[PDB]
RNA sequence: UGCGAAAGCAGUGAAGACAAGUGGCUUGUCGUUCGUUAAAAUGGCCUCGUCAAACGGUGGAGAGAGUCGCUAGGUGAUCGUCAGAUCUGCCUAGUCUCUAUACAGCGUGUUUAAUUGACAUGGGUUGAUGCGUA
C-alpha cells in the first residue's frame, strides 16, 4: 500500500466490554424440587436445571430456595444470571428466583466477601438491564 | 528514614529446641545456652573469651576460647572429636563453617592460613595480608574483608584462596563496621550522630549519612538495607533502613549490648541466661509502607514562605494574568506582630482582634486567594483567639474560609448560633462525620439538615458513612423516617444510605409499611414529572366562495 | 537540509520574539547572478531579498544575497521565462489590495535590480497564474459588480476584460450568494479557455476567444482549487470533498482519487510531460491549527510519490490569525462564505480581549525508539524528530474519519477525539481514550460515549493491532479524567489506573490465563460533586498511589486499593488537602512528591511527613489554563529535576498578539534555578524524553530540546560521464 | 490515496457462558448416530496404529467398527459367557478378550476366524486384559480372583509375573508410559496398588489412597496418573507420591477415563471421563483439569472413549451406555496440445533476478447494506437493512452506520405507509434488546418527528405504534424492576 | 459569550455602500467599517482478479425447521340468558428435539494461531419481442 495512505482503523477480534464487568478482585410445606437443583448445581446440567426451574409457582419456587443449601444458593444466582444475560424474554419468571434468594439467604452472601466480583455477571445484567431506562422513558414519553 | 521502632550458635532456628545457640557470659567461668534444654559440658572453655559460635549442626560445637584453636564439644550424644591446632593465641572468635565452606586460622593477629571443617584439613597459607582491626567473613562469593587501622582494605575468597581486591580503607575505630543486611556494602556506624554505608567491592563510600538519636550496638538483619540498634545509656532499641519474598521477623541475626537483649528475635523473650521479657514484633524491611511511619534522621522543620520565579529584569512581566495587584509583598514579621496584636486587650470587643486581622489579611472579608499566610502560624493564632476571649466578625469569618483548619472543628455542635453554624457547614472544609450525623439526626426539622446532607453526602466516601452511621440508636432513625414521610432528594439518597446501614432484618412494620405508601407516591410522581420533563392532502368537491 | 537558525548568514533576515512575519515567496532553480551556469537555487522573500543559497555540497560562509530596492509593497510573486523576469507587488475604503507588475534587470552594478512597472490593478479580488507563467487572469471590482481580466506578462499578446455577469448564467441571479461567488480560477497556456469554480460547487470553462461557457457540474460543495493541463485538455479540480478528480476535456469524463486525507487546497500539474501533480491537503478536522500536507504524486498509477508533512498537534483553541476555509455554509469545520471576516475580527477580539490564552497539547514518547505520537482527531501521527519527518498515521476510532469526504451539512459532525494516549513503560502497550459524540438533533444527541482501548504491536511494524476496548470505563456517561500507565513493579509494567471525576479509580491490568487487557481492582465514591481537577502518581514500589482529587491529595495503598491506615497511627498522613483545587501532583523520587495548584507549588517529603519548599502560580496561572492542563505544561525526570514554564503575552505601549516563552528547571525537590531560559514563542508542551533531556513543542511547531594528467583526466572523464 | 475502509460490524460488550474456543471445537462433534447394541457396553477401545476402528464390548460379542463408515465392520461371536475386556495391541495386530469365564481370547484384528491363542487364566471371570504399551509380548489380565497377571503369549501356560497382593476385586490395569516396568493396578478397596516387575510382584512399591473404590486408573504423563472410582477422579504425581488434582463434579460415579495428546485442537491435551449419569466431561490437564465441555446421553454412560492422537481422519467419541445402546458423534474433514500452448502459467520465478508483486489480495464481497453506504444510497440502505433473513446485528450495524455517519432523516425522506412497515416492523422486536435499544429509540423518535400526519391518516401503522408503545411498557417495567433489584443487591453488600 | 461536570447558572446594536420594489420612501444584502466577553445550478468518492473450498482466533439476539409434548400467558368468530359449547380456536414467550454452528466478522503476505485450488481475467453473435408452471 502507499505510504502516505491513512492506516485504516479495524477492530479484528478484539474483545469488547464494559467497565462493569468486575470478574476479578412433618413435611408442611410443599413436595418441592430442591434435590434436584441441589445436585443440578453440584454438576454443571442445563438439561435438568430447565426441568428444575420451568415451574414458576411463586411458593414452591420460596421454599424450594428456603429448602436449598446456602453453600450452592451463590451458584443459583450465578447460573439464574447468566440465563437472563442470554435471553431476554426469560427476565419475566426467572428474576422471581434471584429476588427470592437475595431475600432468602440474607447473612450467608453479606458475608461472602466479594459479591460483586462473583456476582459481576449480574452486575453487569442488572446495570445493563437499567442503565438504559431514561432513554425509553424519553421514548414513550 | 526509620522503622517501626518499639522495646524501649545457629542464628536463623526458632523456639522449642534445646539449645540452638551458646554464648559466653560475663561475670561466670565462660559460658552458657538458652532453651525454650541440653547439656553444656566443656568444650576447653575458662579462658578470656568474648564471642561464640558453633559448627552449624548442634551436634559438634565449638567453645570458641582464648587457646589459639579449638575442638568438637559434646552436646548431642556425648561423643568428642579429635582437634589440632595451627595459630596459638586465642581462637575467642572461631567462624566454624560447613563441609569446606569458610573455615580459616584467623586467631587474633592476622595470620590466618586458609583450611577446611575437619580435624586436620588445611591448605596454602594466606596470611601475607595487613593486621586488620576488622576481619570478618562474608557469603557473596564465599569470602573474607578485612580493614584496617593500619589504614587498609582487602578482599579474598575462601574457595581457591581467590584474592580480589585490596586498597586502602581509613576507617576509624567506629561503632560498628559491619557489613550490611545484603552484604554488599559495609556500613560503618559511627560513633556520636552518623553512619556510612561504603560499597564493600571497591572500598569506596556510597552513602555517608547522619544518626537520628542515641544508638550503641547494631545488627544488620535479613532486609534490603535495614539494621536494628540499641542504645549505650538504655533499653531502646529502634530499626533504621536507607527474606525478600516473605519477610524475616524473628531470629535472622543478633548483636545487642543494650540491657542484656541477647538473642534479639523480634520476640527475644527466650535471652541467653537472663529468662526476661521480649519487646516489638515487626517483620523485616517492606516494599514502600514503612514511609510514613519511620519518617526521621531529620527533625528540622521550619515555616516555608512563598518564593518567587527570581526577579532578574522582571520588570518585563509582560501583561501578567492578574486582576488588578501587580506584586503582593509578604510581611510575615508583620504577621508574626498581628499574633501579638491579637493578644490583646479585646477581651468581648471586636477592635484589637477583629480590625487588626482584617487589616493583616486586607480583602472584602468573605473571599480568598488573596494569600500570605502559613498553616501552623493560623492555628496559633487561631488558638489564641480561642483562647482569652467565637463573638469575632471579621477573623473567624475570613479564616475558616480557608482550606487548612487543622482538627479544630470539634465543637462546631457544641456552639449554636444560627448563622455561625450555617457557615460552618457551607464552607468549613474539615468537619468530621461524627458531628454531620449528629446534627444530621438532632433533627428539629429545619433546612440545617438539608445543608448538611448536601455536605455529607458530597465530602465523604460510602463505605466511611455507612460503617460510622451503624454506631446510631433506633429512634433517632425514627423521628427522621416519621419526618420524611409527614414533612429533598439528597435527603432521598441519604435515607437509602441510612437504610442500607441499618441492618437487613431487626425493623418494624407499620413504619415500613408508611415508608412504601409514601415511596410508592414518590415513584408514581417521579415518573409524570419526568413525563413532562421529557414532553418538552385535497378533496374532490369543496364549495368556498368569491368576492362580488 | 539549509536551516534558517543554522547560519547567521540569513538568520538575520528573522530571528525576532514578535516581528517574524517575514516569509520565503518563490524559489527559482537558475541563478540571477550569473546565467547559463545550476546547481543551486535563488530564493525570493516577501520584502524583496534575492538569496543565492546552494544545496550541492556544503553550504557556503556567505550566500549570494541582494535587497531589491522597492516602494512599501510586499512581493506577492515573480515570474521567470526565458531571459525577462517579472514580479508582481501589493499595495493599500473597502479594504481590497492592489497588484502591480515589474521587470527586474541587473547588469549595471551587482547589488541592484532594476524594476520596470509594466502594469497596474487597482483592486483585486483573485488572481492565478499559467502554470508555464505566461500569462496571469484576475480580478477588477469596477462598479455594478466584479470584473475578470487576463493580462499576458512578458509580452503584449493577451489582454481582455470582461464582466462576470457576462460569464455568469441567468438562472444564477435569483440564487443564492453560493451561486455567483467565484473561489477559484485558471487559466490554461495559450489563454484560449479561462476555468472558474464558484463556491456553490460547479466549474465554468470560458472559452475566452468569445465568452461561451461549459458547466462542469460534480462538487457537491464548494470548489476550492483548480489547474489546466500543459496542453489545455485536461483540468484538475478539487474541493471540500477531498477527492482530486481530473477532468477529460473532450468528452467531460472524470477521473477520481477519492481519500486524500485532507482537503483540496491547491493542484497543478508539475512535469514537463505531466508525470507529476503537486497537491496541497488542508487535514481540517483539527480546527485549532490550520496544517499544510504537501503532497505531489506520479500520474502513472496514482501513488503518492514524496509526500510531505510536519508535525501534527492539536491545540486547545485556534492560534494567530487561522482561518478555516471557505465553504457553502458555516459549520464547525469551515467558515461561510460571508463569516470570514466576522470571524477573524471575533478571533481577534478572543486573543486580544478574552482570558484563556491556552495553547497546550499532549505529546507521548515512545519508550521503545523514542518517536514522539502527536494525537490528532480520531487518529495517530507517529513522528520521529531525530530526522523530523513522519513515520506514519492511523485512525484509531470508529469514525466516517476516512470512509467519506465531508461535505456542507456533514461538515457539521467532528470524528471522536483521542484525548488520552499513554504508553505502559516497557513499550508494548498503548493505552488510548477516546470521547464518542453523537450527532445533533435525535435523542441520543446528548449523551456522550467514552471509549478505552489497549492496542499492542511488536517493535517492527509501524501500527498497533487493538487487543480489547472497554466501553463506558467507569460506568456509563462519566469521563476519564486522567489515564496512568503503572510503574514496572506490579505485572512487569502491564498495568493502568484509571481515575474518574467522581475520585473513584480502576486499575485494569494485563493476564494471560484469559489473555486479555481487565479490571482487577476498584474503589467507587459516588458524591454528588464533580470536578475534572484529577491527578495521580504511583510509587515505584508499586506500593501506594496519589490520588489528586480537587482539594484532596488522598494517599491510597495497592495492597486492597483502599485509604492508608496504619493501626499504630504514627502520623500516617493520608491527606494532603491544599488551597486550591490541584492540577499536577508529580512525584520525582520516592522520598518527596512536587504538587501544584492554580495558586501555588508546594513540594512535600514523605520521609519527612511536611511540607518543604514552596513557589507561587497566581500570578502566572491564574485561570489562563484549563482545569486539568498543567501536567502537560509542566514535568519532571525520574532522578534529577523538574521543569516549570510558564507563559507571558507579550503588550504594547492592552496585551497583544505575541507571546514569549520562560522555562526554569529546578533540580531535587525545589531548591535551586539552574536553568531561566526564554524562547521567542508560545510553548505548549515540555516531556522528558528516556535520556535525560526535556523536549518541548513550540505554537510553530518546532521541536526544541534542553540537555546537558592524472586528476585532469579524472575530473574530465567524470564530467563526460555525467 | 487510501483504499476505503471497510463497514465494521457492531459488536457490543460480551455476556458471560461465551463460546470458549475449547467448547467450540468440541461442540462440533456432530451427527449422533445410535446403535442398539444387546446388552450393556462395558467396554470400548481404539485400534493404536492407523488408529481407525474401534473394539465395542457388548455381551457375547465384540464389534469393531471403522471410522470412515461407523457401521460394524468386523465381529467376534464365538465366546462362552458375557465377554468382558477387548483390547487391540500397540501395534493393532492382534486384539484380546476377556471373558466371564476366565477365557482370554486374542485373536488376530481384522480376522475374527482366527483365534491366535487361548489362555485358560483364573476360574472366576476375568475382567481387564490389555498388552504392554511399550512392550509387544506380555499381556496383562486381572480377574475376579484378586491378582492381575503378566502372561508372556509365547508361554500362555504360566504367567511369567503373577501381581497378587490387593483385597477386592481388581477391575484396572495401566503400565507407566515411560518406564515400562511400571504396572498401576486399581481395586474396589481405593488403593491403585502398582508394582515394579523387576521385584518380587507379590507386594506393590507404593499405593495410592483413593478413597472410593476405583472403576479406572490411566496414566497421563510418565509422572502423573489419573484415578477413577465414587464421585470424583483424582490425580496422582508418582514420583512425589500424591495426590494434587481431585474434580467430583460428576453427579454419580465415574466409570472409565481416557486421554489424548497432541491431536488437532486448541486444547493441547484432553482428558475425558464417563460418569453414570448420562455426562461425559472433558478436563484440561493444562490449566488445572478444569471442565470444558460435556455432553448427556440417555442413560448411564458406562463407557468411553476418542480416537488417538494420530487418527489423521474422521474424529471419532464414541459412548457405550449400560442402557444396551452406543452413540458415536464425530468431526469430519484440457489437452496436451493446447498445455504446450499455453505452458509457462504456473512458474512464479524461481531462477529470476526480481520478482514483482503488485496483484493485491481480492477482500471479501461487500454486501448490500455496505455497498449502498459506499455509493451513498441511503434510503436504499435502509431497504436493504430491512430484508427478512438479515442478520440482527447487520441491521444494527447498518442503522449505526446511517446514524452516526449521516442523518436519519435523509435516509428517511421518501417515506410512505407501505415503506415504513419494515422499519418499525423489525423495531417492535429490536426495542426489546438491550444491545439495539438505544438505537431504536432515536430512530422512532425521528420517524415519528417527521411522519406525523401519516399517524392520522394511514391506518395500517396506528395499532403499530400502540403495540409498539406496548411493548416499550413491558420493557420499560423490566428496566425498572431490575433497578429495583441492584438496588436490593446493592443493600446487601 | 463567560464560568463550570458529563447537569446547568448568568447575557444577546450602530454607520457606509449596492441592488430590488414603489431625488424621496420601503425591504434585503454585503470577498465595507466601529462596538459587545458574544439549505439547495440534477450537483456526491478510481481502477488494479473473480470464483470455489478449507483453516485459526473473536462474538452470536444464535440461522432455520419441528413436535397441538409440557409451562406461563394474550386474544378471536358464531351460538348460547348465563352455565357453557363448536372452531378439535389462534398467537406469543420459555421449555423439549434436531442440523454443516447452521449465523456474523476478522485474518491465514507473516504471525500468538491459521490457505489451498480453478481460470486464455480476450474478440464475436445472440442474449429482452425467446416462458410459465400463478
Amino acid at each position: 500500500k502507499d505510504l502516505a495512505s491513512a492506516t485504516n482503523y479495524v477492530e479484528g477480534n478484539a474483545r469488547v466490554t464494559s467497565g462493569d464487568n468486575f470478574k476479578h478482585v412433618t413435611a408442611t410445606t410443599t413436595g418441592t424440587v430442591t434435590v434436584i437443583l441441589s445436585q443440578a448445581l453440584q454438576s454443571n446440567d442445563h438439561s435438568l436445571l430447565e426441568t428444575v426451574l420451568n415451574n414458576r409457582d411463586e411458593r414452591v419456587i420460596r421454599d424450594t430456595i428456603f429448602r436449598l443449601k446456602p453453600a450452592l444458593a451463590v451458584i443459583l444466582l450465578e447460573r439464574l444470571a447468566e440465563r437472563i444475560a442470554r435471553q431476554t424474554h426469560r427476565q419475566g419468571p426467572l428474576n422471581v428466583w434471584v429476588k427470592w434468594c437475595l431475600i432468602i439467604h440474607g447473612g450467608y452472601l453479606v458475608s461472602i466477601p466479594n459479591l460483586m466480583s462473583t456476582l459481576s455477571s449480574l452486575h453487569s445484567t442488572l446495570k445493563r438491564r437499567s442503565d438504559l431506562l431514561p432513554r425509553l422513558l424519553a421514548l414513550d414519553a | 528514614d526509620y522503622v517501626q521502632v518499639a522495646d524501649g550458635l545457629m542464628v536463623n532456628k526458632g523456639n522449642y529446641t534445646l539449645n540452638v545457640i551458646t554464648k559466653a557470659l560475663e561475670d561466670t567461668t565462660d559460658t552458657s545456652n538458652d532453651h525454650l534444654d541440653n547439656k553444656a559440658y566443656t568444650g576447653s572453655d575458662e579462658f578470656l573469651s568474648q564471642y561464640k559460635i558453633k559448627a552449624k549442626a548442634k551436634v559438634m560445637s565449638i567453645k570458641i576460647d582464648t587457646k589459639n584453636s579449638l575442638v568438637i564439644a559434646i552436646l548431642q550424644n556425648g561423643l568428642i572429636e579429635i582437634f589440632d591446632f595451627k595459630l596459638t593465641l586465642l581462637h575467642s572468635f572461631d567462624i566454624s563453617y560447613d563441609n569446606l565452606k569458610y573455615a580459616k586460622w584467623f586467631t587474633e593477629n592476622g595470620t590466618e592460613y586458609v583450611f577446611v571443617l575437619c580435624p586436620l584439613q588445611d591448605d596454602k597459607v594466606c596470611y601475607k595480608l595487613l593486621e586488620l582491626t576488622d576481619c570478618g567473613s562474608g557469603e557473596s562469593s564465599p569470602i573474607k574483608e578485612l580493614s584496617s587501622t593500619i589504614i587498609e582494605g582487602f578482599s579474598f575468597e575462601n574457595s581457591k584462596l581467590c584474592y580480589q581486591f585490596g586498597k586502602l580503607y581509613k576507617l576509624n575505630q567506629g561503632k560498628i563496621y559491619i557489613y550490611s543486611l545484603p552484604h554488599c556494602q559495609l556500613q560503618q556506624v559511627i560513633e556520636f550522630p552518623m553512619v556510612d554505608k561504603l560499597s564493600p567491592g571497591d572500598d569506596l563510600i556510597s552513602f555517608q549519612p547522619v544518626s537520628v538519636n542515641r544508638v550503641l550496638l547494631t545488627v544488620n538483619n535479613v532486609i534490603y538495607l535495614l539494621d536494628l540498634l540499641h542504645c549505650s545509656t538504655l533499653s531502646q532499641r529502634e530499626l533504621t533502613h536507607v527474606v525478600i519474598n516473605s519477610e524475616k521477623s524473628h531470629n535472622s541475626k543478633t548483636i545487642a549490648i543494650g540491657i542484656s537483649t541477647k538473642n534479639g528475635p523480634n520476640p527475644t523473650s527466650s535471652l541467653e541466661i537472663i529468662n526476661i521479657d521480649v519487646g516489638t514484633n515487626t517483620l523485616k524491611d517492606s516494599l514502600g509502607k514503612s514511609f510514613q511511619v519511620g519518617n526521621n534522621d531529620s527533625s528540622v522543620i521550619l515555616k516555608p514562605l512563598f518564593d518567587d520565579k527570581d526577579i532578574n529584569d522582571k520588570r518585563v512581566k509582560c501583561n501578567d494574568v492578574s486582576g488588578d495587584s501587580s506584586v503582593p509583598v509578604l510581611h510575615c514579621n508583620e504577621v508574626i506582630e498581628k499574633l501579638s496584636a491579637l493578644q490583646d486587650n479585646d477581651i468581648t470587643s471586636f477592635d484589637d482582634i477583629f480590625f487588626k486581622e482584617l487589616k493583616i489579611k486586607e480583602e472584602h472579608y468573605t473571599e480568598k486567594d488573596r494569600y500570605i499566610s502559613d498553616p501552623g502560624f493560623l492555628n496559633k493564632v487561631l488558638d489564641l483567639i480561642f483562647g482569652k476571649f467565637p463573638k469575632t466578625l471579621t477573623f473567624l469569618l475570613t479564616h475558616p474560609l480557608f482550606p487548612l483548619s487543622r482538627t479544630r472543628n470539634l465543637l462546631s455542635l457544641l456552639r449554636d448560633q444560627p448563622r455561625l453554624f450555617k457557615q460552618a457547614i457551607v464552607t468549613c472544609p474539615n468537619l468530621p462525620l461524627n458531628e454531620l450525623l449528629e446534627e444530621l439526626f438532632s433533627i428539629r426539622n429545619r433546612e440545617l439538615l438539608l445543608d448538611i446532607s448536601f455536605r455529607i453526602l458530597q465530602d465523604f466516601t460510602r463505605d466511611s458513612i455507612k460503617q460510622e452511621m451503624k454506631k446510631l440508636s433506633k429512634l433517632d432513625v425514627q423521628n427522621f423516617i416519621e419526618f420524611i414521610t409527614s414533612g429533598s432528594t439528597q435527603l432521598f439518597q441519604l435515607l437509602s444510605l441510612v437504610l442500607d446501614s441499618i441492618g437487613l432484618f431487626s425493623l418494624e412494620g407499620a413504619l415500613l409499611e408508611n415508608l412504601t405508601l409514601y415511596i410508592d407516591k414518590q415513584v408514581e410522581i417521579a415518573e409524570r414529572n419526568t413525563e413532562l420533563w421529557n414532553l418538552i392532502a385535497l378533496p374532490t368537491y369543496t364549495m368556498e366562495y368569491l368576492d362580488i | 537540509t539549509l536551516k534558517f537558525a543554522n547560519n547567521s548568514l540569513l538568520s538575520g533576515i528573522f530571528l525576532q520574539e514578535e516581528e517574524n512575519n517575514e516569509s520565503i515567496v518563490k524559489i527559482l532553480l537558475g541563478d540571477i547572478t550569473v546565467p547559463q551556469q545550476a546547481h543551486l537555487i535563488t530564493v525570493f522573500t516577501n520584502n524583496g531579498h534575492v538569496i543565492v543559497l546552494n544545496y550541492k555540497g556544503k553550504l557556503v560562509e556567505s550566500p549570494k544575497h541582494f535587497k531589491i530596492s522597492l516602494a512599501d509593497e510586499k512581493l506577492a510573486n515573480v515570474f521567470h521565462s526565458e531571459g525577462n523576469y517579472r514580479i508582481l507587488t501589493t499595495f493599500k475604503h473597502n479594504s481590497l489590495q492592489s497588484y502591480r507588475l515589474y521587470a527586474l534587470t541587473f547588469d549595471d552594478a551587482k547589488k541592484q535590480f532594476e524594476v520596470a512597472h509594466q502594469a497596474e490593478w487597482h483592486n483585486v479580488i483573485l488572481s492565478n497564474i499559467s502554470s508555464n507563467g505566461k500569462l496571469l487572469a484576475h480580478m477588477c471590482k469596477d462598479v455594478e459588480h466584479k470584473s475578470i481580466s487576463v493580462v499576458s506578462l512578458f509580452d503584449d499578446s493577451v489582454n481582455l476584460s470582461f464582466p462576470l455577469g457576462s460569464i455568469l448564467s441567468s438562472q444564477t441571479q435569483s440564487l443564492s450568494y453560493n451561486t455567483r461567488y467565484v473561489s477559484s480560477m485558471a487559466i490554461d497556456n495559450m489563454g484560449q479557455q479561462l476555468a472558474v469554480g464558484f463556491a456553490s460547487g460547479v466549474i465554468s470553462i470560458v472559452s475566452l476567444a468569445d465568452l461561451q461557457i461549459r458547466l462542469l457540474k460534480w462538487h457537491i460543495d464548494s470548489v476550492l482549487s483548480l489547474s489546466f493541463s500543459h496542453d489545455g485538455s485536461y483540468l484538475l479540480s478539487g474541493g471540500w470533498e477531498k477527492v482530486m478528480s481530473l477532468w477529460q476535456l473532450e468528452t467531460n469524463s472524470q477521473q477520481f482519487l477519492p481519500r486524500l486525507n485532507g482537503i483540496i487546497i491547491d493542484c497543478q500539474v508539475l512535469g514537463p510531460q505531466g508525470n507529476y501533480y503537486s497537491l496541497i491537503l488542508q487535514m481540517t478536522e483539527n480546527n485549532s491549527n490550520s496544517d499544510y500536507q504537501f503532497l505531489l504524486l506520479n500520474a502513472s498509477d496514482l501513488t503518492s510519490k514524496l509526500s510531505i508533512n510536519g508535525p501534527l498537534p492539536v491545540f486547545n483553541s485556534t492560534i494567530k490569525h487561522i482561518q478555516q476555509p471557505i465553504s457553502a455554509m458555516n459549520t464547525k469545520n469551515s467558515n461561510s462564505i460571508t463569516s470570514l471576516n466576522h470571524s477573524k475580527k471575533k478571533q481577534s477580539r478572543k486573543l486580544i480581549k478574552s482570558r484563556r490564552q491556552d495553547f497546550t497539547t499532549n505529546v507521548e514518547i515512545n519508550p521503545i525508539n523514542k518517536n514522539l505520537y502527536f494525537p490528532h482527531i480520531s487518529a495517530v501521527q507517529i513522528f520521529d524528530f531525530y530526522k523530523n519527518e513522519q513515520v506514519n498515521y492511523q485512525y484509531l476510532t470508529s469514525g466516517v474519519n476516512n470512509s467519506m469526504g465531508k461535505v456542507r451539512f456533514e461538515l457539521n459532525l467532528q470524528d471522536p477525539i483521542i484525548t488520552d494516549l499513554k504508553f505502559t513503560k516497557d513499550g508494548q502497550w498503548m493505552i488510548t481514550y477516546e470521547i464518542e459524540y453523537p450527532p445533533n438533533d435525535l435523542l441520543s444527541s446528548k449523551d456522550l460515549t467514552h471509549i478505552l482501548k489497549f492496542w499492542t504491536k511488536n517493535d517492527n511494524e509501524t501500527n498497533w493491532n487493538l487487543k480489547t476496548k472497554v466501553i463506558n470505563p467507569h460506568g456509563i456517561s462519566v469521563p476519564i479524567t486522567k489515564i496512568l500507565p503503572s510503574p514496572r513493579s506490579v505485572n512487569n509494567s502491564q498495568g493502568c489506573l484509571t481515575a474518574d471525576n467522581n475520585g473513584g479509580l480502576k486499575f485494569w491490568s494485563f493476564d494471560s490465563h484469559e489473555s486479555n487487557w481487565c479490571l482487577k481492582k476498584i474503589s467507587l465514591p459516588n458524591f454528588n460533586h464533580f470536578s475534572n481537577s484529577v491527578s495521580l502518581a504511583w510509587s515505584q514500589d508499586g506500593s501506594l498511589i496519589f490520588h489528586g482529587f480537587d482539594d484532596k491529595l488522598q494517599i491510597l495503598d495497592f495492597d486492597t486499593f483502599k485509604k492508608f491506615e496504619s493501626l499504630e497511627n504514627t502520623k500516617t498522613v493520608s491527606e494532603f488537602t491544599l488551597d486550591s483545587e490541584i492540577q499536577t501532583v508529580k512525584l520525582i523520587n520516592d522520598t518527596n512528591l512536587i504538587v501544584a495548584t492554580r495558586t501555588t507549588l508546594n513540594a512535600i517529603n514523605l520521609l519527612r511527613g511536611q511540607v518543604i519548599n514552596s513557589f507561587d502560580l497566581y500570578p502566572f496561572v491564574n485561570g489562563v489554563y484549563k482545569n486539568g492542563h498543567m501536567d502537560r505544561l509542566i514535568t519532571c525526570d525520574e532522578r534529577t529535576g523538574n521543569i516549570a514554564l510558564v507563559i507571558n503575552q507579550q503588550l504594547t505601549d492592552v496585551p497583544t498578539i505575541n507571546y514569549k516563552s520562560r522555562i526554569i528547571i529546578f533540580d531535587s525537590d525545589l531548591s535551586t534555578k539552574l536553568g531561566n531560559f526564554t524562547h521567542h514563542e508560545y510553548i505548549s508542551w515540555i516531556g522528558w524524553n528516556y535520556d535525560t533531556d526535556f523536549i518541548f513543542l513550540d505554537i510553530e511547531s518546532t521541536l526544541g530540546v534542553v540537555g546537558t594528467n592524472s586528476d585532469i583526466f579524472a575530473e574530465q572523464l567524470h564530467k563526460l560521464s555525467s | 490515496s487510501t483504499a476505503r475502509p471497510r463497514i465494521i460490524t457492531s459488536k457490543a460488550p460480551l455476556l458471560p457462558q461465551q463460546t470458549t474456543p475449547e467448547q467450540r471445537y468440541w461442540r462440533q462433534y456432530t451427527s449422533a448416530q445410535l446403535v442398539k447394541e444387546h446388552n450393556s457396553v462395558t467396554h470400548i477401545s481404539f485400534n493404536p496404529q492407523h488408529p481407525h476402528d474401534f473394539a465395542v464390548t457388548s455381551s457375547t460379542r465384540v464389534q469393531i467398527f471403522s471410522s470412515r463408515t461407523r457401521q460394524v465392520i468386523k465381529t467376534f461371536s464365538r465366546f462362552k459367557d458375557v465377554v468382558y475386556s477387548a483390547s487391540f495391541r500397540s501395534d493393532g495386530k492382534l486384539l484380546c478378550a476377556g471373558d466371564a469365564t476366565g477365557l482370554v481370547s486374542v485373536y488376530d484384528s481384522y480376522n475374527p476366524r482366527t483365534i491366535l491363542l487361548s489362555i485358560n487364566a483364573s476360574t472366576h471371570p476375568t475382567h481387564v486384559t490389555k498388552f504392554h504399551t511399550q512392550d509387544n509380548k506380555i499381556l496383562a489380565t486381572a480377574s475376579d480372583d484378586r491378582v492381575t497377571r503378566l502372561w508372556d503369549i509365547s508361554n500362555a501356560y504360566e504367567p511369567q509375573l503373577e501381581l497378587t497382593g490387593a483385597t477386592d476385586y481388581v477391575r484396572t490395569l495401566s503400565f507407566i508410559p515411560a518406564a515400562p516396568h511400571l504396572v498401576a493396578t486399581g481395586s474396589y478397596d481405593g488403593l491403585i496398588r502398582l508394582y515394579d516387575t523387576r521385584s518380587s510382584g507379590s507386594t506393590p512399591i507404593y499405593s495410592l489412597n483413593h478413597d472410593q473404590p476405583v472403576e479406572n486408573v490411566i496414566a497421563v504423563s510418565p509422572t502423573q496418573i489419573v484415578s477413577c472410582g465414587g464421585n470424583n477422579f483424582k490425580v496422582w504425581d508418582l514420583t512425589s507420591n500424591k495426590k494434587l488434582y481431585e474434580r467430583g463434579n460428576f453427579n454419580k460415579a465415574v466409570t472409565c477415563l481416557d486421554y489424548v495428546e497432541n491431536f488437532d485442537s486448541p486444547m493441547q491435551s484432553a482428558l475425558i471421563a464417563s460418569s453414570l449419569d448420562g455426562h461425559v466431561k472433558v478436563f484440561d490437564p493444562l490449566d488445572n483439569f478444569q471442565v470444558k465441555f460435556g455432553w448427556k446421553f440417555s442413560g448411564p454412560v458406562l463407557s468411553c472413549a476418542v480416537s488417538p492422537s494420530t487418527a489423521q481422519g474422521n474424529r471419532h467419541l464414541v459412548a457405550g451406555l449400560s442402557s444396551g445402546l452406543l452413540a458415536i458423534r464425530t468431526k469430519k474433514k484440457k489437452s496436451n496440445n493446447f498445455q504446450r500452448m499455453m505452458r509457462g502459467s504456473e512458474y512464479q520465478g524461481d531462477q529470476e533476478h526480481i520478482i514483482h508483486n503488485d496483484k493485491v489480495r481480492s477482500q471479501r464481497r461487500m454486501r448490500a447494506f455496505e455497498r449502498n453506504i459506499n455509493q451513498f444510497k441511503w434510503s436504499e440502505a435502509l431497504d436493504n437493512a430491512f430484508v427478512p433473513g438479515m442478520a440482527k446485528e447487520l441491521t444494527l450495524t447498518v442503522l449505526q452506520e446511517l446514524r452516526k455517519r449521516g442523518k436519519v432523516r435523509v435516509a428517511l425522506y421518501g417515506r410512505d405507509e407501505s415503506t415504513l412497515e419494515p422499519l418499525l416492523n423489525w423495531c417492535l422486536k429490536g426495542i426489546e434488546d438491550v444491545r439495539s435499544a438505544s438505537i431504536v429509540a432515536d430512530w422512532v423518535a425521528v420517524v415519528l418527528e417527521l411522519y406525523g400526519n401519516t399517524l392520522e391518516s394511514s391506518p395500517v401503522l396506528q395499532e403499530l405504534m400502540i403495540d409498539l408503545k406496548t411493548k416499550v411498557r413491558h420493557e420499560i417495567h423490566k428496566s425498572k424492576e431490575a433497578q429495583r433489584i441492584e438496588g436490593m443487591l446493592q443493600l446487601l453488600t
